Parts: structure tokens; sequence; C-alpha cells
RNA sequence: UGUUAUGGCGUGCCUAUUGAAGCAUGAGCCGGCGACUUAGACCUGACGUGCGAGCUUAAGUUGAAAAACGGAGGCGGAGC
RNA sequence: AACCGAACCUGGAGAUAGCUAGUUCUCCCCGAAAUGUAUUGAGGUACAGCCUCGGAUGUUGACCAUGUCCUGUAGAGCAC
RNA sequence: GCGAGAGCUAACUUCCGUAGCCGAGAGGGAAACAACCCAGACCAUCAGCUAAGGUCCCUAAAUGAUCGCUCAGUGGUUAA
RNA sequence: GAGUGACGAUGCGCCGAAAAUGAUCGGGGCUCAAGUGAUCUACCGAAGCUAUGGAUUCAACUCGCGAAGCGAGUUGUCUGGUAGGGGAGCGUUCAGUCCGCGGAGAAGCCAUACCGGAAGGAGUGGUGGAGCCGACUGAAGUGCGGAUGCCGGCAUGAGU
RNA sequence: AUCAACGGAUAAAAGUUACCCCGGGGAUAACAGGCUGAUCUCCCCCGAGAGUCCAUAUCGGCGGGGAGGUUUGGCACCUCGAUGUCGGCUCGUCGCAUCCUGGGGCUGAAGAAGGUCCCAAGGGUUGGGCUGUUCGCCCAUUAAAGCGGCACGCGAGCUG
């Protein structure tokens, strides 16, 4: 259910689960994993920050 | 020599399960530092495919 | 979470895994992995710059569940009890 | 602990079938109908958008329209009650060609069946504005 | 706590079998009834106690709101 | 005397039943066998093999290496 | 599966040898599916990594990236 | 006025290709690859490995106690399971002993969200209307879903 | 001591049951299904030769490759606490490897009559004599008097 809500938001900012989680892995600093879906669901502004951070650590 | 059990003993011949026991490995993931002697090197060659061998 | 939380919370009394530090006070500090306590959207290690303080409230046992196991025509039936040990912590933190 | 439900939001969407290969258009519709970006994101209930389809008649099909693509409706007790149309032969009811690709990619339960009620197909262009008195945000495929 | 809607998952039980949701057996349901026991101075082993290079008594006699007596005999003690 | 290749009733009698069925509270530890020889034996049974519990011994067991002996298969060959 | 006999180099056939699993093995995969692939479940969690398998939609996760091939729906029934 | 032809090799495809209820690769659908050879990361994915808590088995290392032996106590380790073997216990009746309870309400019945690792065991209320828990030890006609099981009551077929 | 049934039951021993009985077995046969496909049915490759001449209009030696699952079997998997079994009748429906009609190509097709192959399952496919017959032979017709599946379709539908 959580994975589903994740690439639902990741795609909203032109990403996806496979890709978004890889960036958050590459930015080691991010170890969120659990409750990364609450951020995606309740706080869009805050979720963007994570999408932006993932995009960087990847490219 | 750094050894780690990456594959299960289930479905593998008796001797290969007996070797993995001699190497001191009980679970997948079990890693251990190993001796560089013909007998200890031989055991590791005998279950080569079930193990991730470093150097 | 997986023991030892994180995140911007508004000072709530949440229940987690056992903490050893008996009775009230005890006091616990948590690393923090993301926050919005001041609109600042900071995450990972840069969040480690911050640390949340929480006070131990109550030590407890969870609701009684029953471990029921069954395999057909092999006469196998198993009934055993279970209660999960916990710690309630009041968040205060920076 | 995970996030709960809000429903007082029914989003209408307009999708154009022109030149789009059936299956590929179908995927998009079937996904917006169930929940892609998903409002509350929960599967327990129907969160998807309403999908209006235009130019159903102009949908694209690869190697076989007249060949192989065969609808196979097999009627009441089979006293040879085995009826079958070709895809070119759906110059009769083109609004069904989209429908059967979309329902085909949807869950088959009680809720699933209640989902086709959100798919409104029309064979024309500027005229299908029938079920278009509410909002009608246009979404292109890819 | 009771109930409900939708979603996921999900092949009664027993028996018998290499193999049971099986279209193999049994059973309408509930209540009650219903299947490893007892005997023997029998053999052999575990555990426990009492005495210990020794250990016991049987029938019986006498007492009995109760146990004492009774060494006939039995076993260890040497084997081939 | 409403079922006669030997009537009915009561007894021997709880006949026998290598066969079918059934075999009831709980949790914890270990954990098989469908093989070998024999059997008026072949869906039965004896001994072994394999399980478990107590004891004695307590590294003899296991795998892998080195050394050493043994073998006529795969291949191959046409000397029999 | 491998090595053979019987058989028609049939059988979800039979009979030996050998390794594994099922038997007595839940969990993922193979649509479903004892056996095949992965893997051996002490209990709890609304944490994380992987295996075999997977990543259009039903259905978790790339409608990935590069160079190619095949236009038969071959892929999604075998031969001379 | 420009290349043209014959053997062969090998990749993918074509024909050869007819079966009985309705068809399909699981489906939708796919070549505007979602087919297929080679390569490369990334993610999903189990009761496998990991995190956190907790219980058990055995073992060694501490200490209680006149001694084994058994408690607790860490650390390591173990815990799929049919026949079967071994261990620890729950429950019922009867008995002996102790402690009690009861017409200001016994047993039994009924309801219940409490407790214990299980068998199980309490609290409260309701009903009942005279007997009875708890503990230690002893003894058994001692635990049922099955046996076309036995006895009894009541259902279905059916307002047929 | 041919105790030779050779680990040898008594010193001492044959049959029959459709008059049969009990305990069992789907551990095991008959029916049917299933797997297989030798046999069976059909189709295809090659081309000796038959065809005045010309292998292929028709026919196809020796040989070869498949398909089907309607035969006889093989095997023994669910069913022996029961899956009624041939033929008739009744009622149907399905496959096509088409008996008639419909469309075609080749013909050793002048025409009329045909032979053979391709496409084609919409409808149609007669009444009697003999036999329990399925079949088959016969009478008399016909556009034709197809072949096979459905537990050798159908007995809680009938016959027997
Ligand atoms: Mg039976
Ligand atoms: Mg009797
Ligand atoms: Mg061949
Ligand atoms: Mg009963
Ligand atoms: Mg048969
Ligand atoms: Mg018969
Ligand atoms: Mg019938």
């Amino acid at each position: 259910l959580w994975i589903q809500r994740i690439n639902a938001g990741a795609r909203l900012h032109g990403m996806n689960y496979s890709t978004f989680i890889n960036g958050l892995k590459r930015a080691n600093i991010d170890l969120n994993r659990k409750v990364l879906a609450d951020i995606a669901a309740r706080e869009p502004e805050a979720f963007k920050a994570l999408v932006d951070a993932s995009r960087n650590a990847r490219q | 020599m750094k050894i780690k059990l990456v594959r299960s003993v289930i479905g593998r011949p008796g001797n290969q399960v007996k070797t993995v026991q001699a190497l001191g490995l009980r679970k997948i993931g079990d890693s251990r530092e190993v001796s560089d002697t013909p007998a200890v090197r031989g055991m590791v060659k005998t279950v080569k495919h079930l193990l991730e061998v470093q150097e | 979470i997986q023991t030892g939380g994180k995140q911007y919370r508004v000072s709530e009394g949440d229940v987690i895994r056992v903490e050893s530090l008996q009775g009230e006070a005890g006091d616990k500090v948590e690393l923090k992995a993301l926050f919005v306590g001041g609109e600042q959207t900071v995450f990972g290690e840069d969040a480690g710059k911050y640390t949340v303080q929480a006070e131990v409230v109550e030590h407890g046992r969870g609701k009684k569940i029953y471990i029921r196991k069954y395999k057909s025509g092999v006469q196998y039936r198993r009934r055993t009890g279970h209660r999960q040990n916990f710690t309630a912590i009041k968040i205060l933190g920076i | 602990k995970t996030y709960i439900p809000k429903n007082d939001e029914q989003n209408w969407v307009v999708v154009d079938a022109s030149g789009v290969p059936l299956g590929r258009l179908a995927t998009l519709i079937a996904s917006r109908i169930r929940g892609k970006h998903r409002p509350d994101f929960t599967p327990n209930m129907i969160q998807g958008d309403f999908v209006v389809v235009i130019n159903a008649a102009q949908v694209a099909l690869t190697g076989k329209k007249l060949d192989d693509k065969v609808y196979t409706r097999y009627t009441g007790y089979q006293g040879g009650l085995k009826t079958e149309t070709a895809r070119e032969a759906l110059s009769k009811h083109p609004e069904r060609v989209i429908e059967h690709a979309v329902f085909g990619m949807l869950p088959k339960g009680r809720q699933g069946r209640a989902m086709h009620t959100r798919l409104k197909v029309y064979a024309g262009e500027t005229h299908p504005h029938s079920a278009q008195k509410p909002q009608v945000l246009k979404t292109q495929p890819l």
C-alpha cells in the first residue's frame, strides 16, 4: 500500500518508485523508508524536497 | 580467505551439506575468516557455488 | 518504528519496544531523520544536527493474542499465548 | 496509523483515442480509473477519476484490424451459441472496442464492476460534449 | 464491544493413503453414554526409600475406633 | 410358524477375527521406516537396519587434503 | 534428473542403481498444481535487504538504456 | 548498358498443421514490442537473511543451600514435523489432613471487554434455594467429533 | 531326507459350489474414464513402374514422416460402505477426415455423363424382409440414403 502511494507521488513530480528510492539510497543520509508514504500523502511540499534530493544524488 | 554462505543446502547432495557444516556455516549470510591450507582450501572448492569467496 | 523513531511530531505519548530505563523520567534522545518543526524541510544527517528528547511514561504488556497453528489430517493443533512488552514515551524534543 | 479517506472529489478527464494504439490508450484509462497518482491512495474503495473518451472510432490497431482481432461473445446455452465479430466489423459499435479493452484491465470484483460506470466512451470529436456539463480537464496519452 | 460495507487472501473434519476439497469412508443436529484395564508371593528394567554381605517373611496366631507376632520358605553368597 | 445347502430359544460365549472401523486434556525436546535375509510367506510375522531415553567411553565421528594400494565401466581398440 | 534392463529408446508403465524433494515440509515462484525452481516456519512489529521469479493494466516493481533481428500474433501446437 | 548466377553454411520467420458443449498466450491487450539474441544498471519480491523486543532447549561461566540436585542470573546456542520415544503440567470424581465459606444466599445454570505459555483460572452481575471452594497428599468407572457407535430429545424433506 | 514347495507345518490328506455365506480389497480383474498409441483410422514425402506415348488425368513397388484417439490392447491411477452392462426406442446436440445440395482447380474435360483434388457443416440424409443384434446381406426407392464424438450419448426416461 505504501509502495503504491510512493510512485503515485514520485510520478506526480516526473519520477517513479524504482528511480526515487534509488536516489534516496544514493543520498545515504536518507534512511526514511518507513513512513515515506505519509510524507507523500499528507505533506506534498515536504515530499517534493525528497524527490528533488533523490534526482540530485542520481544525476 | 573471507567466506559467506549465499545459497541454501536444501536440495544439495549430502557431502556438500556436510562440508558447509565443517566450514562452520549454519545460515545463509554466515560469513567467516578462513585458513589458507590445502584441506581448508579444498572444502571451500567443494562448495564453491554455494559460497561467495573474497580473496 | 524499528525502535528509535524520528520526524517532526507535536509532543505525543507514543508506545514503542522496551527501553530498560525503569519508571518515570529515564529520558531518551533520538537521532532524527526528517523534520518541519520551524518550516525548515531538512533530512538525513543534516537532521542529525538536531536530536529529540523524550520522557519514559509507562512500561507495559500488550493485549493478549493467541498463537493458533493447524495442519490438516496430520493431527497437528497448537495453542500458545502471547503478550508484547512495550514502553510508552512522551515526546518533548528540539 | 496510515492515512484514511476523503471522497467529496470526483475528477472528470477527457482522453482522445485518435491514432493511439488500443492497448496503450487502454492502459492509461484503466490506470486513471483505479488510482495512478491516487487521491487518498487507499485500495479499499473507488478513488479513481471519471474518464470520458472521444474519437473512439479513430483508435489505432497494428497488424490486424480485419484479421485476427476477433471479439468472441458466446451466448446462452451453446446450442452452437458461439457468436464472433472481427475488429474492422466493429464499424457497428466502436464505443464497445474501447470498453472491452478497459474493463479487461480492471479488477473483476463487486467494486471492479462498479468501476466501468466511470468510463464514458463516444465515437465523435467536438460533439461528444454530452457528459461534459461538469469539469472536463484534458489529458493527452504520451 | 456488537454489527456492517468494500478490498486482499483462502480447496470442511476425520479416516485411509504414494497421493484427499476431493465425485473415496464416516456422519441430520444437540445432550448424555462410550475404548489400553485388572490380577499374579509371575519375569525383566527405571526411579525412590529401608536395612546392607546380608535382605525378607507366607499361611496363620493374637490384638484391632491399631498393629504386633509368625524364619516354613525365598533371593545374594562358585563355578565348570 | 412372513430370510432353511441344515429351524427356533438359551447356554459354551467376552469363540476366533494376521481384517475394517473407532481410540477422548495441554505444552516442551528429539524424531523414523516403506530396506536386507527368512517365513504354507507375500497388506501378517522373526532378526537386523533406521528412532528415542538412561548410562559408560569420551574425539574415536563428519567433511576436505596428502600419501598409498584395489578396480575393467565410459571412451577406445581389433592382438583372443 | 542421471545410469541400465524389461516395453514400442510407449505409459502419470515396470524393475534395479544413484542424488534430491514429497511422504512427515508451511512460506515465495511456476495462472491453478505432493514432486520442479528458490527456501527449511520459536513468538511479536502498520521496520529493512535479498533468492527463485519478476517490473504495460488486472498485479508489487524500468511503458528501462544500447546495438541488433522477426511482421508470422511467429512469440502463444511436432516431423519427413 | 551495368554487376550477374550456382552450390552451400548459419540467425529469425513461412507452408506442411483435420476432432467432437464456447472460446482464449491466465486475461486484457502488445510489433507506435508488452516478441526475441547480446550487454548494463535500478527497483519489486519469502515464514530465507537483518533490526527491535520476548520465550524455550542444551551447554559452560556466577551464587543461594549440611551435599548431590534444583532454583534464579548473564553470554553463546537451539526450537518444521507423521509413526514413535522422552519431559513438564491442566482438569474431573472419590478419600485423608489443614484452612475456611454459605439462607444478609451453597452447588449448578446464564452473561461478560479480566488473568495465565497452554490445558485452564478469577472478578462482577443475573438465576437458583442448601450445600461447598482453596491447599497438601492418596486413589481412579478420570477428559470424546467421529466408531452405517448406544440411549434420548428435536430438526430437514413440507404444510408436501 | 527329490522333507525338490530344497530355513524343511502332521507319522498320516483330493475335488466341487450357478445353492452358497462372512471379513476385506479400488492394495486386484470385468464396464466406463485416464496415461500410452504398438494395433486401428486417416493424411503427407519420394517416384520404381502401370497409363499407345508422358512418373503424377487417374493409380504409387520397396522404403520414409506425421496426425487423430472412434478399434484390439498395454498399464492398473479415482470409483468394489456399488460409477447398471449389448441392442431397440425417445430425445438431441457437436466435429468434419462432406453422403446430397452450394462454389472452385485439374482432367486421358467436345456435349451429356464422370474421375480427382481444393473451399464448404446451412439444411437434408427414405420405408421394408432376415437376425437380440451393432454390423452385414437382400427388396423397393432416393438429391443423398456420410463417418465419428458426447460414460461404446441417453434405464431416478421406457423396453428387456
Ligand atoms: Mg473402502
Ligand atoms: Mg465378539
Ligand atoms: Mg524426428
Ligand atoms: Mg456422535
Ligand atoms: Mg479399462
Ligand atoms: Mg458390464
Ligand atoms: Mg441415468
